[PDB]
């Protein structure tokens, strides 16, 4: 099935060897920082520090141990929410500017 | 809970002279 | 069409820290001198190069004497022949241009300051086209005064056969052989192009030194100094 | 952007040694190698095919060149 | 982009419209005299004398 | 006096390279000769020839000088 | 009372622009080369301004100048050398550069992005003016290859190039003009790579991950000033290697005959760091197509952050865009070989090929890619 | 160990380090110059001027 | 600085060079100069403060 | 040019071959005279009105 092939790539993309969710590596637009910042507290806790531990994996260049990896099944997407309700927000916005 | 935090071990990365419970950081200081 | 590539001969200045036959280069000054000097010149070249590199100061003097170079104005305003000295460059054989192109048929024999540096193939180029005359295979009609050399584009040249076996005599006493003199001739053009070749060797091998003791000394202190970095040790403490 | 407002972080501990008291090449070899051996295995499978193509290209153009200057029999 | 279009952005279209066209205007000429282009030049009646 | 590179060339136009290079060389010449009016050259069958006897020579020759 | 290092007006600059910046603890080795460009600009200013006290800058006495700086000044053939094989490694550079942009996402740093193209541009025109100064075979004839190539321009084409070449064809008024433009422009290069510098320190800079690393900031002097030192130390020993061992590996031996206008060279490359953008002109038929595409193949980067359709700022968790990004290096090598070999029947079609390849996958593959990436993410 | 002697001597003092290095420079800049320029002689000896010139 | 014996054919490209180098040094200079000056602004004819008339 | 074989030639070449050269010159020559009057009017200005007390 297409999930075969969704699993495929969230293998690929290798985020998941640095223990990152997928939101983790949004790229931080207007919307996204807002989306940040509307996050609770403990959330963004630890989205912070999981991004920390990233960059510091990176800057070794190693990857986090085979079983610390975050599986696709377990990939909680915590800010799409808030990122959906910011651009539906934005979008509303623009329409009454026109 | 501050009592709980305890440094983790660096010996991997530790230098030789400075590896064990004898003082090493003294007389070895000007060494390394 | 089509364009033979000169064989990578063996030069002894080949290696990256070989320098030149600076005894191949006197040769080939003799060389330059007795024939190709009849033609072609150096220009750029004069008499004090040739010091502390193939010739000493006072053999220098005595080849630069042999010869007559014209001088300024007198006190009457005319030209006047006079002895060379270790400050004028190797004599033009042709005053202009138009006299070179028309005394060799019509071309124009180059300026051999460069003709190492400026030719594809180098040493290998000169020396193939020096010693690859040869007659013409069937099929291909020269113009009377034209000579077929393969390494030449065009396979054409305007060129007598340049050096035949035993043109000149050797002062050294080695035997005139053609490929003899076409290697020495080669090397001197060499130095010619690139006078500070053997320098260049020299400061190369300083250079390779010098980095070799000094990149893995900065990199060591790249390490120490970001080892506060790659031992770096994190914790999460969330209530 | 100078450092005190660059973010907000809470409940994350950090622990460093001197520089003076660690080797600056602690398993250079023992550990870099398979380090760089997995960097090399992550990556060869996409940046090495384009450059592939490109030297069967370059070989097949240059082939295709000096063939071309060849005769043609007539 | 979709943001643009729609009821609002066609009136200051409209409004700006006259004065970016004689923004243009502007421009032309300009151009016209600073580089003495003889093609635009040559019809007006007065600067016809410099060539 | 003999030239040392007459000598090299000579031993070295055996190599079977040169070998063939001079059996395609003397094919041309039979064809472009018999060939009345024609246009056809055997430059470069000499080229071949040449590039494989002067690339052996290269290898050999300096040694001697 | 206050430390001079944060309070000296000067020194405050030269502290939050060197000494405490906070930039991202992991950037690899690739962002190393925008010290490595400033400093190799340093270097060109200087060895240049050592070959200008030797050099004399017209028709009958330019290649009896340099030659006379190679064979007669005092370690003249050092400052040359390396003067010429310095271009060749700032472009080499400036390229790697390019490339690193591309690839970690980092034209979302819009303003630093466009004065990046504009010193690019700037580069390109320094290095084509320098190259015509030794008035050899190749400088004068790709000098004037170039610069007929504006006479494509419709209109004023003629009068333009008739002004840029100060007459009639390359000549004397051409090369003192060269002289002096090539004088001056590195100076606006180097205020250009001031205000680069001052744009991008607002947005602090990229790290590989293309996640912003304001948690992760290090002090820049402790680290990256001997990270800098270490890369400069790296560029050094390539660039003399360049100079001892092998002079001219990255020159035409043509360009020492002295520039003779009767005789077109068999071959009229220009410098190995034009041909990329060379071939491009050689693939249109049509004069001012081929002018065109000469001039996009550079600007397309200015369209670069608003075809980024990906979600994600780098490209370390994109194959896909990996796969392409490495397909795009290829064609740039591809172009750049095709301009060097001469335009017949097995080159035209590459060449071809090739330049439609590199705008097809900077302007189609790549957003069409990222948009089945973002897809495949499920967001 | 010598290295705490050097660095209890020579190398505590900022002034004294850069003393210490402006002595290793002399005596460096000698020592490697020697030793550069013998190993380049010795690759190609005999073809220098320096080791021709004796028979002019 | 005479690149030789006498002010002669040396002297005068590398005074060439030199002239033409040192204007935008001077430009630097007189950028730092209006730096320096902005931290503490101009001064009157009359030499006192004008801080209140600005 | 900078050499000293046509230094002055190619001086007399811009005052009277080059279109407008004259004027450049010319401008050059006596801009050169303003920017030291400017010059010496400045540091007289900055010594009379005490500003060098920056
Ligand atoms: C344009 C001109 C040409 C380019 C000029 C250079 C520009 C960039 C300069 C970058 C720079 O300063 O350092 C880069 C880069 C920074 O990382 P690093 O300081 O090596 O630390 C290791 C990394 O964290 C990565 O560590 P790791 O996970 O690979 O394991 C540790 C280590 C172990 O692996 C190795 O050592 C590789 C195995 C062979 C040795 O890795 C390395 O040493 C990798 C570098 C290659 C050696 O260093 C190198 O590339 C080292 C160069 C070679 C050693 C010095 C010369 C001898
Ligand atoms: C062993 C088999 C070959 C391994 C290298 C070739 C390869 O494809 O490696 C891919 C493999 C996978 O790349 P990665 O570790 O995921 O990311 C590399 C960093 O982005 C960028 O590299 P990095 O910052 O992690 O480490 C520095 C690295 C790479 O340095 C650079 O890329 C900058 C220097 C210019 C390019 C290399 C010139 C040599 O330097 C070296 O590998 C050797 C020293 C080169 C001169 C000093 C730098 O990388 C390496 O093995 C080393 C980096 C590439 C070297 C070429
Ligand atoms: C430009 C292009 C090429 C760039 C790279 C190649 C050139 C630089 C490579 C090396 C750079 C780093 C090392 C330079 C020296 C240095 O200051 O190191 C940091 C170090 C950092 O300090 P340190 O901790 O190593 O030593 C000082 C502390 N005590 C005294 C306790 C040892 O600086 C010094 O040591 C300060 C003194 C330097 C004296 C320099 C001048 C001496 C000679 C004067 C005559
Ligand atoms: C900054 C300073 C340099 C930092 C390190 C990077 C440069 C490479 C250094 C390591 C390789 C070269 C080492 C060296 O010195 O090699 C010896 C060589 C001269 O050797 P030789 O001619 O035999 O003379 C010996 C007796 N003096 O000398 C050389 O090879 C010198 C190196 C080549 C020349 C370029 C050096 C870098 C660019 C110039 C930097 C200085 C700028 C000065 C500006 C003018 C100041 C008035
Ligand atoms: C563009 C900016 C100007 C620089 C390029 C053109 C320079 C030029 O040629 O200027 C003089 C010219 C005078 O006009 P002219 O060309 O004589 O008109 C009749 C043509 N058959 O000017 C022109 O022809 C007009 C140039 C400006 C308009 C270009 C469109
Ligand atoms: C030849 C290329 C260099 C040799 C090493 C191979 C290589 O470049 O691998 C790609 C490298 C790896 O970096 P990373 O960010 O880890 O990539 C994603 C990993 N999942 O990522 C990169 O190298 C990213 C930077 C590429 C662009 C700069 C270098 C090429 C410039 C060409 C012009
Ligand atoms: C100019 C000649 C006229 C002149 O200077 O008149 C005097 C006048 C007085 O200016 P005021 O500020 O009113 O002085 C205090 C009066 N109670 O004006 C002045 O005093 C202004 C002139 C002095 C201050 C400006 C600097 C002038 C420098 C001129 C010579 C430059 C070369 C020598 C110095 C270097
Ligand atoms: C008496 C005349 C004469 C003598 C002797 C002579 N040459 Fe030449 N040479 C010419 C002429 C004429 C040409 C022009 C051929 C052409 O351009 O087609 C020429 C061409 C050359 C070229 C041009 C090759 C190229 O394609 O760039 C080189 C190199 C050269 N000569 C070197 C030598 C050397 C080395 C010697 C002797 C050791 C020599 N010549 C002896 C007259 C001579
Ligand atoms: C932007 C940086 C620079 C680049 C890319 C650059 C590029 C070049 C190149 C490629 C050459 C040709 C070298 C050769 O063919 O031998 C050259 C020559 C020259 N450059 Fe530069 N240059 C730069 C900066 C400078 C500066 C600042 C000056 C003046 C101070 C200068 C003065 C010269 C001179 C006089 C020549 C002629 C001598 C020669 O050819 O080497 N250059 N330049
Ligand atoms: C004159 C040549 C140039 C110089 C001296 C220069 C200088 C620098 C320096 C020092 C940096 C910071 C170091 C780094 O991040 O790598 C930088 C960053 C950058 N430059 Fe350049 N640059 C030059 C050309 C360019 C070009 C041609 C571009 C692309 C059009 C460009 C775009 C960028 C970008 C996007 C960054 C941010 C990189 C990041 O932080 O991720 N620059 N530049
Ligand atoms: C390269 C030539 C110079 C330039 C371009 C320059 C530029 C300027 C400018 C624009 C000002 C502000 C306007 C003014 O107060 O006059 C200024 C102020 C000043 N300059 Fe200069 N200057 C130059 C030379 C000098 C010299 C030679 C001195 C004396 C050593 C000097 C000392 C000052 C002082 C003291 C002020 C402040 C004047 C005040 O506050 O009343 N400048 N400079």
């Amino acid at each position: 099935w297409l999930e075969g092939i969704r699993k495929w790539y969230y293998n690929a993309a290798g985020f998941n060897k640095l223990g990152l969710m997928r939101d983790d590596t949004i790229y931080e637009d207007d919307d996204v920082k807002e989306a940040i910042r509307r996050l609770p507290e403990n959330l963004y806790n630890d989205r912070v520090f999981r991004i920390k531990r990233a960059l510091d994996l990176t800057m070794r260049q190693q990857i986090l141990p085979k079983e610390q990896w975050t599986k696709y099944e377990e990939d909680k997407f915590y800010l799409e929410p808030y990122l959906k309700e910011v651009i539906r927000e934005r979008k509303e916005r623009e329409e009454w500017a026109k | 809970s501050h009592t709980d935090i305890r440094v983790p071990d660096f010996s991997d990365y530790r230098r030789a002279e400075v590896l064990d419970s004898t003082k090493s950081s003294k007389e070895s200081s000007d060494a390394r | 069409d089509l364009e033979l590539h000169a064989p990578s001969y063996p030069w002894s200045h080949r290696g990256l820290l070989s320098s030149l036959d600076h005894t191949s280069i006197r040769r080939g000054f003799q060389v330059y001198k007795q024939v190709c000097s009849s033609c072609h010149s150096m220009d750029y070249v004069a008499y004090r190069h040739l010091v502390g590199v193939c010739y000493t100061e006072e053999e220098a003097k005595a080849l630069a004497e042999e010869v007559e170079v014209q001088d300024g104005p007198n006190e009457d305003g005319e030209m006047f022949m006079r002895p060379g000295k270790l400050s004028d460059y190797f004599p033009k054989p042709y005053p202009n241009p138009e006299a070179a192109r028309a005394a060799n048929n019509g071309a124009l024999p180059p300026d051999l300051s460069y003709i190492v540096r400026a030719r594809h193939g180098g040493e290998d180029y000169v020396f193939s086209l020096l010693t690859g005359y040869c007659e013409p295979p069937t099929g291909v009609s020269l113009r009377e005064g034209l000579y077929f050399n393969p390494y030449f584009p065009g396979q054409a040249i305007a060129m007598a056969p340049p050096i035949y076996n035993e043109v000149l005599e050797f002062d050294d006493g080695t035997p005139a052989t053609m490929s003899q003199v076409a290697k020495d001739v080669c090397t001197f053009l060499r130095w010619a192009s690139e006078p500070e070749h053997d320098h260049r060797k020299r400061m190369g091998l300083k250079m390779l030194m010098m980095m070799g003791l000094l990149l893995p000394l900065v990199y060591a202190m790249k390490r120490h100094k970001w080892s506060v970095l790659k031992s770096r040790k994190l914790a999460y403490r969330p209530p | 952007r100078e450092f005190g407002h660059l973010t907000r972080m809470r409940h994350v501990i950090t622990y460093s040694l001197s520089p003076f008291e660690q080797r600056a090449f602690p398993h250079y070899f023992t550990k870099g190698i398979p380090n760089v051996l997995r960097r090399t295995r992550a990556c060869i499978l996409r940046v090495a095919p384009p450059f592939v193509v490109f030297y069967l290209v370059y070989t097949w153009g240059t082939q295709e060149f000096e063939k071309s200057k060849r005769k043609n029999p007539a | 982009l979709s943001r643009f279009l729609g009821p609002r952005y066609r009136e200051l279209a409209r409004n700006w419209i006259p004065t970016a066209s004689m923004w243009g205007a502007v421009g032309a000429v300009g151009l016209v005299w600073a580089t003495d282009w003889r093609l635009i030049l040559d019809w007006v009646p007065y600067i016809n004398g410099k060539f | 006096l003999v030239d040392p590179l007459t000598t090299v060339r000579e031993q070295c136009e055996q190599i079977e390279k040169c070998i063939k290079a001079r059996e395609r060389l003397e094919l041309c010449d039979q064809r472009v000769s018999s060939r009345s009016q024609t246009e056809e050259d055997c430059t470069e069958e000499l080229f071949d020839f040449l590039h494989a006897r002067d690339h052996c020579v290269a290898h050999k020759l300096f040694n001697s000088l | 009372m206050t430390n001079i290092r944060k309070s000296h007006p000067l020194m405050k600059i030269i502290n939050n622009a060197f000494i405490d910046l906070p930039a991202p603890s992991n950037i690899s080795s690739w962002w190393n080369f925008g010290s490595l460009l400033g400093i190799c600009l340093i270097l060109q200013i200087l060895t240049g301004l050592f070959l200008a006290m030797h050099y004399t800058s017209d028709t009958t006495t330019a290649f009896s100048s340099v030659t006379h700086i190679c064979r007669d000044v005092n370690y003249g053939w050092v400052i040359r050398y390396l003067h010429a094989n310095g271009a060749s490694m700032f472009f080499i550079c400036l390229f790697i550069h390019v490339g690193r942009g591309l690839y970690y996402g980092s034209y979302m740093f819009l303003e630093t992005w466009n004065i990046g193209v504009v010193l690019l541009f700037t580069v390109m025109a320094t290095a084509f003016m320098g190259y015509v100064l030794p008035w050899g075979q190749m400088s004068f004839w790709g000098a004037t290859v170039i610069t007929n190539l504006l006479s494509a321009i419709p209109y004023i084409g003629t009068d333009l190039v008739e002004w840029i070449w100060g007459g009639f064809s390359v000549d004397k008024a051409t090369l003192t003009r060269f002289f002096a433009f090539h004088f001056i422009l590195p100076f606006i290069i180097t205020a250009l790579a001031a205000v680069h510098l001052l744009f991008l320190h607002e947005t602090g800079s990229n790290n590989p991950t293309g996640i912003s690393s304001d948690m992760d900031k290090i002090p820049f002097h402790p680290y990256y000033t001997i990270k800098d030192i270490l890369g400069a130390l790296f560029m050094m020993l390539i660039l003399l290697i360049l100079v001892l061992f092998s002079p001219d590996l990255l020159g035409d031996p043509d360009n020492y005959t002295p520039a003779n206008p009767l005789n077109t060279p068999p071959h009229i490359k220009p410098e190995w760091y034009f041909l990329f953008a060379y071939a491009i002109l050689r693939s249109i038929p049509n004069k001012l197509g081929g002018v065109l595409a000469l001039v996009a193949s550079i600007l397309i980067l200015i369209l670069m952050p608003m075809l980024h359709t990906s979600k994600q700022r780098s490209m370390m968790f994109r194959p896909l865009s990996q796969c392409l990004f490495w397909m795009l290096v290829a064609d740039l090598i591809t172009l750049t070989w095709i301009g060097g070999q001469p335009v017949e029947h097995p080159f035209i079609i590459i060449g071809q090929l090739a330049s439609i390849l590199y705008f097809l996958i900077i302007l189609v593959l790549m957003p069409i890619t990222s948009i089945i990436e973002n897809n495949l993410l499920k967001w | 160990t010598l290295t705490a002697r050097l660095y209890s001597l020579l190398f505590r003092r900022t002034s004294t380090f850069a003393l210490t290095i402006a002595v290793g420079a002399l005596f460096f800049e000698r020592a490697f110059d020697q030793g550069a320029d013998a190993i380049y002689e010795h690759i190609n000896q005999g073809k220098l001027w320096k080791h021709i010139k004796h028979k002019y």
